[PDB]
């Protein structure tokens, strides 16, 4: 019949596609998640201070400096777990592992928040210099995430980096202008009364002002987005019990 | 049903299929000399991606998520093989039950079922639907959405293109050159709805 | 009651004064060969032939058996031809009294006569020219039949005669029209004319139906877009109040009735009035010493719709009852498009000459501006009474679109019935070529 | 090689289901039944095909071969047909061939028509009768330097049934020719030996079937009289192949065997009591002589007639003898011909140049009404194109204005 | 000099065919009453850039700091030396010196650039050159800002002649408008200069917000002018004494110029009242339903019609005759969907302070299918016998 | 020949005479890398789908002959997104999802199904090649013109000092946007049609 040498010719040929496809597929899916976690290895080991170039050093440098733990937003303490492949977008999106926030206190506009975070602490041996908070908020056009370093000491920053922005690129997109990156080193997040106190100040910043930075130019509606990213990720449901826990002591 | 309203007026309008992604510009630009003709493709476009967008959810959630038949199983990388021949075999059946059964849809609009078998506009909106990770009824009011708005785009430069009966361009625009800088007018205009976010 | 309220009177001076006076002697007529649409000639005459009244000249290839027969007897003196030896006029000169008679018949048996008869005499007398189908505007075949026959009793031209002044000279001759009509009119028969009475009819396919309002309420098209709409399928016929006088007097007596009573009016005119004249006569021997002196043109029929009668043309046409003349305007002016107008005519308001009202303006023969794109700014709405979108036609017309324009009716319109929109337009189109040549286009494919 | 096993039984399985559902849903949803072709409302004859096919090809395998010259792609536009009531739509080049009013009275072409459903056909009773044949060649001697007659001979006691100004198609098997085979008499040799043209050769693959017009009025029985051109390489790129029937007709000689399919025309002399003038060229001399005996012959007429043809010099000059013996019985027909550049050898004393200017300066200049005549032309394109150009310059209507073009 | 004799003289040409008569009006007399009707407009524009000019920089500055930046820039000491002066008692003259020391370049250049380009096509396609080109000049040089740099200006009209109008055949054979698709090209191709608190007012140093973008943020009561410290009345606005594009501040001036050209048949009161209408129903729907967070779901109709660009769009660019649609319903729903677009954009889209541009872009889009739908409910008249 | 190779180029363009292949153009030339990428991959999966279809052209039923070459095509593709994915991890997640709408390009089956089906083996590999290159000819323009106009960046290396890093050059910001790639494609089919009149479509 007609029927067997159409079958025959089917079979046939999804027999070797599929060997090759599922041979290829599964053969790769190592070196393709090397691949996926070494940009987001470089761009820690870039905000931490540490100079690193190529996949080995970049590697290496990264086992050796940096340790990623897992933080409780709601108590502020350090939690078991597999910290290195925790994955906060979908811990957020799950229902059991997030909450909903209300309007008076989602002032990032990010509508959920999980319960469980990572954050990197930069180590020079035993003692832990830096710890890595990773911040996200809106923006006028996108959601935007950065990389805040916060010393020992829980205000001076040591450094900001933005890795997803999605912006104008002109315009509020110079959130990664290395000169507005550097006007962050030597900031104060909180004031004497243990408040939030970073101020993205419009039209210029006063010369030695510790809580001022400047705004950006011709983006007042992307600049808002930073000052409440900080509002919000520096408050109480964000990174405030365990900022205040690491102003006491014990890191 | 706010949240589906949501998602209408969103693949509708603030993010065309045609004018802001850029899927299935071959058949926009060639069949979009008569608004009738456009029309028809639009509406089979509509009826072939609202079958095939939640038909592909179904089997994605069912078979091709991970760990979705069996735990530490990943079979993700079937999913273009698997979208790509149920498009085609969907449409090729859609369009033997239209010429036997029904001869006055089939001489309607099953007549450009052939040109859409394998089109970009329903294989990127199946990808956009895996990535976006929609249940059933989202995947049902996005298809509609999108071939929606696909079919007033086609639909709006079949009417352009009708007005340009009394133009004189030059020799060398005349055809598709033309026909490129007007689709690029029409997300120029198309442009408005930037800044939204429904 | 019609009531139509989207046109135009065009105010042009020297209106004429509707008084029926004796003419000048005529003595040359001719046939205009290019004015029967889409005709090719064979000629049955040779110039220095002796004609007779109602004697065949020539008949039409494309037509079989139409026949086109002199208007009066005497001499072929001249047959013109054009570029592709396209045939102008078969000039005569008018010399005795010889004619062709036919068959007789009392006033009470008009109406009861066979169609067949009807036909018969027509063609061969000739009037069978008279009518013009819609759409076309042609001639109908001798074969064919119509329901609708409609009969032009108004006319809202510029510069036009009144019917019922000739109407009431020969009401006999119009009532035996109509009623011959009435046997030839397998439909109906609508007498299209003002609120003023008229004679009438006795038969009940006879029926007057009252129009009112300005231009083009006198046009058959419109007649027949409200009463009748035409189409391929359905076919109408049109003839005027004074070939219908000229049919009533040839089924009564036998002869052929070629007299006419034209207007000749216009802003050069020194005493305009009505005047007796005969079928084709000669327009510069018509105008001889009844122009002021200058630099003039003459037409046959309206400014709206005529010809351009100099030369080998210049003989009155068979469809026109008026000979309208004015002046060659070719002067050039500094900064005459930036004048506020006083004396400027225009459908717009962007001139000072529509605050006064009542104004006769001495217009000439210019072209107020050079040849442009259509930008449409309202202009052929404000003058198209009809149920279509004009701009869209026009636009379908100046692209070449024959189906579309066929679509958004190409096929209920003559040359004269976009006259007002050649007329307001701002890009100095001409939309009556480009009507024929659409109509050309779909009669060959077909 | 946990995954590997599941992802190969699964890429299967999916693409046999879908293989598998596309085949039931085929199965059941298209039909397999019977469609008959009814040629005609009236007889019997109706055949029976199935969907997959061409109308064209249908009826060919049947046995009624419709009228087709080039045999594909359209490019012949006469493989005509009426159906009232079959394959619902027409093709752009349908649309591109034919007008709408031959789309109203149900006239179709036979070639793209898709046969899926029932069809009812009303074909001219001129395609019923068209034999196939078998003939041997008379003789194949040469009338010009580069035009050549061919005169057939049909068997069997019978004629073929033929207006004047039709013309039969002719196959040919594979074959391959040389030009130095070609016999050629010395007189016309000349320009053939100063150009080289025996070099040349022909090879073809499979069968042909071109046309060509009778040049023999139909009561002259038991012969077919051609006039066939050899088709050199155009002087454009003499690098290309020679034309192929024509080296198969320049390569019969006496004794042959080749075949003829049927009467066709489309070219036939219209009947009115009009002047008719007859303007040929290059091989057109076919259907003008079929015309001009026809008329003066089997019909008896007495319309005035006329004859101008035209050549490149005496030594293309063939058929005179007949045509002198035309015009001196019957006082009706008058001819002339006209050279483009006589030699000095041809001691030329009459009518010189091109045949459209000498016509128009010797008779329709001083003509009395040039449009009421008829007019049939046929020969070289250049020809066709100064004359129509004339004659539509004088006034005279397509409708009048009577063409055949050689392969148009 | 052969366009002298075409553009001073009549053609001084006759009739040939079926019409021997014609109207007086041409194509020159519309495009010269168009470009006549927006000169009061332009003037107030000259006469507010300078007067805001002079406010902002008497608000920053004083004594030897004026000095100093005056003799910076040359449009200020070009003032000085003219004879007007920058001191806070500037007379009208003074301030139209100094718009106009800012109009006039812009002007300059874009019809320059733009009429090289059109007599380079109308050259090159064997035609002659023909007005229509003064209307998109006059216009794009009237919907910028005081402060855009000149090749900026060449590019946008470079782009809005050769690519919107010129490509498709010239004047009358285009589908999209010319003068706001040059204006979209700077919008979305260098957006700074375009936007923003540093644009508006031409004083070197000031920043301030326009009044669509302080009661987005704030409402009714963040309308403040921060040059002089005063609040900002409905007749502010509607006079015209607001920053803004240049030409496009003065409502009164608009009306005044749009009546005439309303009155003579050029500009299309359908259009003109199918905007006013979809804006009052959409901006009435807007303050029906009402919204805390946002502030632009509580501004009536009578503020859309006073601020931005609505009223120079709505008189001058959505009455184009050759982008509009050529039926009379078609009209009608050409300008509603103006009208609602705007108030569209003006509401609910974040990034974007008002939307007149990016709604006839959009318009222009959807006109000829307004025209195929009504001649098709035409078409299904004729075939039924009544038509 | 070569002529087989060099013809798609200019003389029979896919994108600049039959339309197939237009939604990638418009998308991916944003950045030449990216285009470059594109290029060679379309170049990949053409040449061997064809070569496969035609090593196969009679087997292949008539029912089911395009599932059997989508079947071929999609296997390919996912190659070769799976070999992108682990060493060009940047360039896939910027081509996230054309890379799988490779299967959907035109160019891919139209060449399988006019070419591949009826000719050989070896000149189906020939004329993949060479619509690849055709493709890429216009890919490459477009994506040079765009990167350089609206990043002042030619494969990532600073070209054009851009004024926010102190330099002379404001970059065009519709150059990143949909608009730029119609006009620019549009002006190529122009200057195309310019040099050679024989692809200039006849009035009406
Ligand atoms: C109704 C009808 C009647 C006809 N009557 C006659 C008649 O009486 N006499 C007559 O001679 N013809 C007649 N013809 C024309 C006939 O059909 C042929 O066209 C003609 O005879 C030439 O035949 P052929 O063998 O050369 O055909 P072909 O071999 O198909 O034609 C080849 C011709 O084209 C040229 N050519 C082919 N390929 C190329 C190439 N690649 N580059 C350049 N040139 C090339 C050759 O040089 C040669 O001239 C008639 C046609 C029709 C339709
Ligand atoms: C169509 C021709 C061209 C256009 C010509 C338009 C002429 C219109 C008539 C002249 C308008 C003169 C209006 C003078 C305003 C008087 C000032 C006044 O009394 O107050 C205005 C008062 C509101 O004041 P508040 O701001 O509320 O003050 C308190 C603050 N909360 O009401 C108004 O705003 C009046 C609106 C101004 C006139 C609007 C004119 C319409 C514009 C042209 C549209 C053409 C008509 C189409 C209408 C379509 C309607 C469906
Ligand atoms: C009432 C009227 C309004 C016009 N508005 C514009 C406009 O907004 N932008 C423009 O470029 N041209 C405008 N023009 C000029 C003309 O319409 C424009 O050149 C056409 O678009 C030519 O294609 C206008 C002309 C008139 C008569
Ligand atoms: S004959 Fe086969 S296609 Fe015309
Ligand atoms: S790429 Fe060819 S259709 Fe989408
Ligand atoms: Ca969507």
């Amino acid at each position: 019949d007609s029927i067997k040498k159409t079958l025959f010719v089917v079979i046939a040929l999804s027999l070797v596609c599929s060997i090759i496809v599922s041979a290829a597929a599964v053969g790769l899916r190592d070196k393709q998640k090397e691949n996926a976690a070494l940009d987001k290895q470089s761009k820690i080991l870039q905000v931490a201070g540490i100079e690193a170039k190529g996949s080995k050093q970049i590697v290496e440098l990264f086992n050796k400096s940096i340790e990623p733990r897992l933080v409780d937003f709601n108590t502020g303490d350090f939690v078991e777990g597999d910290a290195a492949n925790y994955d906060q977008r979908k811990a957020a999106k799950e229902a059991s592992e997030s909450i909903k926030l209300t309007a008076e206190q989602d002032k990032a506009k990010i509508q959920r928040r999980a319960n469980v975070g990572v954050v990197y602490l930069v180590k020079d041996g035993d003692k832990t210099s830096k710890v890595i908070l990773p911040v996200h908020g809106n923006g006028l056009w996108s959601m935007m995430y950065a990389f805040v370093a916060v010393e020992t000491d829980g205000n001076t920053v040591s450094g900001l980096t933005y890795y997803e922005q999605g912006e104008t690129p002109g315009l509020g997109g110079e959130v990664e202008n290395p000169a507005w990156r550097a006007q962050w080193v030597g900031k104060k997040l909180f004031d004497e009364n243990h408040k939030p106190a970073i101020k993205i100040v419009k039209g210029g910043a006063p010369q030695g002002s510790e809580h001022g930075v400047d705004g950006l130019s011709g983006a007042t509606l992307t600049s808002n987005g930073v000052q409440n990213t900080f509002d919000f990720w520096l408050g109480d449901m964000g990174f405030g019990p365990f900022l205040t826990k690491v102003r006491d002591g014990g890191l | 049903m706010e949240h589906y309203i949501s998602l209408l007026v969103k693949s509708i309008f603030i993010e065309n299929m045609a004018l802001s992604f850029f899927l299935g510009m071959c058949t926009f630009l060639a069949v979009s000399k008569k608004v009738k003709t456009s029309f028809g493709l639009g509406i089979a476009v509509i009826v072939v991606l609202t079958i095939s967008v939640p038909v592909n959810n179904l089997v994605y959630n069912l078979v091709l998520k991970p760990d979705a038949l069996v735990e530490g199983v990943d079979l993700s990388f079937l999913n273009f093989i698997t979208f790509i021949g149920v498009i085609a075999a969907l449409v090729q059946i859609l369009e033997m039950i239209l010429d036997r059964f029904f001869p006055p849809l089939y001489n309607a609009l099953g007549i450009f079922l052939p040109l859409i078998t394998v089109n970009c506009a329903i294989f990127g909106g199946v990808s956009f639907m895996v990535q976006r990770d929609y249940s059933f009824a989202e995947s049902v009011v996005y298809g509609f959405g999108s071939g929606v708005g696909w079919m007033l785009a086609i639909v709006a430069l079949a009417g352009i293109r009708e007005k340009m009966k009394y133009s004189d361009v030059p020799p060398g625009l005349r055809g598709l050159g033309i026909t490129f800088i007007t689709a690029g007018l029409m997300a120029l205009g198309f442009m408005s709805f930037s800044g939204v976010q429904l | 009651m019609i009531t139509i309220k989207k046109g135009l009177d065009l105010p042009i001076a020297g209106t004429p004064s509707q008084v029926i006076s004796d003419g000048k002697a005529i003595k040359k007529v001719a046939l205009l060969g290019e004015e029967y649409v889409g005709m090719r000639p064979t000629m049955h005459v040779r110039v220095g032939d002796e004609v007779k009244k109602a004697q065949i000249l020539f008949e039409d290839k494309k037509n079989p058996g139409v026949k086109f027969t002199s208007p009066v007897s005497g001499k072929v003196v001249e047959i013109n031809r054009g570029a592709k030896r396209v045939l102008q006029s078969v000039v005569i000169e008018v010399a005795g009294d010889d004619q062709v008679t036919f068959d007789k018949f009392e006033a009470n048996q008009l109406a009861s006569l066979n169609r067949d008869a009807i036909k018969t005499q027509l063609v061969e007398s000739g009037l069978w020219t008279a009518f013009r189908t819609r759409p076309f505007s042609k001639v109908p075949a001798i074969d064919s039949t119509s329901e609708a026959i409609f009969v032009t009793a108004m006319d809202t031209n510029p510069l036009a005669a009144e019917p019922t002044v000739v109407i009431n000279e020969q009401s006999e001759a119009f009532v035996a029209g109509l009623d011959v009509l009435s046997a030839l009119t397998t439909g109906k028969v609508y007498v299209c004319k003002k609120g003023t009475s008229l004679p009438r009819s006795q038969q009940p396919n006879v029926e007057e139906h009252v129009f009112d309002g300005p231009h083009p309420a006198g046009l058959a098209g419109t007649h027949m877009h409200f009463l009748y709409p035409v189409s391929a399928d359905h076919v109408a016929w049109s003839i005027n109040y004074q070939d219908v006088i000229a049919v009533g007097q040839l089924f009564l007596t036998g002869e052929l009735y070629t007299q006419r009573v034209v207007s000749l009016a216009g802003p050069v005119v020194n005493k305009p009035r009505l005047v007796r004249t005969v079928m084709g006569a000669s327009l510069e021997q018509l105008v001889d010493s009844e122009i002021m002196p200058g630099e003039v043109r003459i037409i046959s029929g309206s400014v709206l719709s005529g010809t351009k009668a100099t030369g080998p043309h210049a003989y009155l046409g068979r469809y026109h009852l008026q000979v309208s003349v004015l002046r060659e305007g070719r002067d050039k002016e500094l900064f005459g498009w930036a004048m506020p107008g006083k004396n400027k005519f225009s459908v717009t308001r962007s001139f000072l000459g529509h605050l006064f009202k009542g104004q006769v303006y001495n217009m000439t023969t210019t072209t107020n501006g050079s040849d442009r794109s259509m930008v449409p700014i309202g202009n052929y709405e404000k003058v198209m009474p009809l149920d279509m979108e004009p701009t869209l036609l026009l636009r379908d017309l100046c692209a070449g679109d024959s189906d579309s324009a066929v679509r958004l009716g190409a096929l209920e319109l003559d040359e004269e019935d976009l006259a007002l929109c050649t007329f307001v337009c701002p890009g100095k189109y001409e939309y009556g070529q480009l009507l024929r040549e659409c109509l050309d286009k779909i009669e060959k494919e077909g | 090689m946990s995954t590997i096993i599941f992802g190969v039984v699964m890429f299967t399985l999916i693409i046999l289901a879908l293989v598998l559902v596309i085949l039931f849903a085929k199965s059941k949803l298209v039909p397999t039944g019977d469609i008959t072709i009814s040629i005609n409302g009236d007889p019997e004859k109706a055949i029976v095909t199935q969907p997959g096919g061409k109308l064209l090809t249908a009826l060919a395998g049947a046995g009624v071969f419709v009228s087709s010259a080039c045999g594909g792609g359209g490019s012949c536009g006469q493989c005509r047909v009426k159906i009232k009531s079959g394959g619902g739509d027409i093709l752009p080049t349908e649309l591109d061939h034919i007008s709408k009013g031959e789309a109203r009275e149900g006239e179709r072409l036979a070639c793209q028509v898709a046969v899926k459903a029932d069809m009812d056909l009303e074909l001219p009773e001129e395609i019923f009768g068209v034999k196939k044949w078998e003939c041997t060649v008379i003789s194949n001697d040469n009338k010009a330097t580069f035009i050549k007659e061919l005169k057939l001979a049909i068997p069997d006691g019978e004629s073929v049934p033929f207006r004047a100004g039709g013309y039969i198609q002719i196959e040919a098997p594979a074959h391959h020719v040389k030009y130095a085979d070609f016999d050629v008499p010395e007189k016309y040799r000349g320009d053939w030996d100063k150009f080289n043209l025996f070099r040349y050769e022909s090879k073809v693959d499979e069968p042909i079937i071109r046309a060509y017009s009778m040049a023999n009025y139909p009561e002259e029985f038991g012969i077919i009289m051609l006039n066939v051109r050899i088709a050199t390489p155009p002087p454009n790129n003499p690098n290309v192949p020679p034309g192929q029937m024509s080296s198969y007709i320049w390569s019969l000689k006496a004794g042959d065997k080749c075949t003829i399919s049927g009467p066709f025309g489309e070219f036939f002399a219209k009947d009115t009591d009009a002047e008719m003038v007859f303007i040929g060229g290059g091989a057109g001399m076919a259907p003008m002589r079929s015309h001009i005996f026809d008329q003066l012959k089997r019909l008896k007429s007495k319309r005035k007639m006329s004859y101008w043809y035209g050549a490149r010099s005496k030594r293309e000059m063939f058929y005179v003898e007949d045509f002198d013996g035309l015009a001196a019985e019957n006082d009706n027909f008058v001819w002339h011909c006209a050279l483009s550049d006589p030699q000095p050898e041809d001691n030329w004393t009459g009518y010189t140049g091109f045949i459209h200017n000498v016509l128009y300066e010797n008779y329709l200049k001083d003509h009395e009404a040039p449009e009421d005549c008829e007019y049939y032309m046929c020969g070289p394109p250049m020809m066709n194109a100064a004359v129509i150009n004339m004659l539509k310059n004088l006034g005279v209507e397509e409708e009048n204005i009577l063409l055949d073009d050689f392969g148009g | 000099y052969e366009a002298a004799a075409t553009l001073f003289y009549t053609p001084g040409l006759v009739t040939k065919r079926s019409s021997h008569v014609r109207d007086s009006v041409d194509l020159k007399r519309i495009m010269i009453m168009v470009w006549l009707a927006v000169f009061p407009a332009m003037f107030w524009g000259m006469y507010n850039a300078g007067g805001q000019a002079i406010a902002a920089l008497n608000h920053l500055y004083s004594g030897d700091q004026l000095a100093a930046i005056v003799a910076g820039n040359w449009h200020y000491w070009l003032t000085e030396m003219l004879g007007g002066t920058m001191s806070s008692d500037a007379g009208w003259g003074s301030k139209m010196l100094l718009g106009a020391t800012y109009f006039l370049p812009i002007y300059a250049t874009v019809f320059i650039v733009g009429g090289f380009w059109e007599v380079l096509f109308c050259m090159v396609r064997k035609h002659e050159v023909n007005e229509g080109f003064f209307v998109t000049s006059i216009l794009f040089a009237l919907i910028v800002p005081p402060t855009l740099p000149l090749w900026q200006a060449a590019l946008g009209i470079t782009f809005g002649v050769v690519v919107a109008k010129e490509v498709f055949g010239g004047t009358g054979r285009n589908f999209l408008n010319p003068a706001l698709a040059g204006r979209a090209f700077l919008f979305f191709a260098y957006p700074a200069q375009i936007s923003g608190d540093l644009v508006w007012t031409a004083a070197d140093g000031y920043s301030g917000a326009t009044a669509l973008s302080q009661w987005a943020q704030g409402g009714a009561g963040a309308l403040i002018n921060n040059a002089t410290g005063q609040t900002i009345t409905w007749m502010d606005a509607f006079i015209g004494n607001i920053p803004g594009s240049i030409g496009e501040v003065s409502t009164l001036a608009l009306m005044i110029g749009a009546a005439f050209i309303v009155y003579m048949g050029i500009a299309s009161w359908r259009i003109i009242g199918g905007v006013m209408i979809g804006m009052i129903l959409l901006s009435t729907l807007f303050n029906v339903i009402g919204s805390d967070t946002n502030a632009m779901f509580n501004m009536p109709w009578h503020w859309h019609l006073v601020l931005g660009g609505f009223a120079f769009g709505m008189f001058f660019m959505a009455t184009d005759p050759v982008s509009a649609s050529f039926t009379n319903s078609g009209k009608w729903a050409y300008g509603i969907l103006i009208g609602v677009m705007c108030v569209l954009i003006r509401v609910v889209n974040p990034a974007y302070p008002e939307g007149m541009m990016l709604a006839i872009l959009f318009a222009n889009l959807f006109a000829p299918l307004f025209d195929h739908v009504v001649v098709e409910r035409n078409i299904k008249r004729r075939l039924a016998r009544y038509g | 020949l070569k002529k087989s190779v060099l013809a798609p180029v200019l003389d029979n363009n896919p994108i600049a005479l039959q339309v197939l292949g237009v939604c990638s153009a418009l998308a991916v030339t944003t950045k030449l890398e990216t285009a470059f990428v594109m290029t060679l991959a379309v170049m990949f999966v053409t040449a061997l789908s064809n070569f496969f279809v035609s090593l196969i052209r009679n087997h292949i039923p008539n029912s089911v002959r395009i599932i059997v070459q989508m079947a071929i095509i999609a296997s390919l593709v996912i190659v070769v997104d799976q070999i992108l994915k682990a060493y060009l991890y940047d360039i896939s997640k910027q081509l996230s999802v054309f890379v799988g709408l490779i299967i959907t390009n035109c160019i891919v089956m139209g060449r399988a199904e006019a070419f591949a089906m009826k000719s050989e083996p070896i000149p189906s590999f020939i004329d993949g090649i060479g619509n690849g290159l055709g493709y890429g000819f216009v890919l490459m323009t477009v994506g040079f013109f765009r990167e350089l106009l609206g990043s002042g960046k030619l494969f990532g290396l600073e070209v054009l000092p851009l004024i926010s890093n102190g330099g002379w050059y404001q970059p065009n910001g519709l150059m990143l946007l949909a608009p730029s790639a119609f006009f620019l494609i549009g002006f190529m089919i122009w200057a195309i049609r310019t040099f050679k009149p024989e692809q200039v479509e006849a009035k009406e």
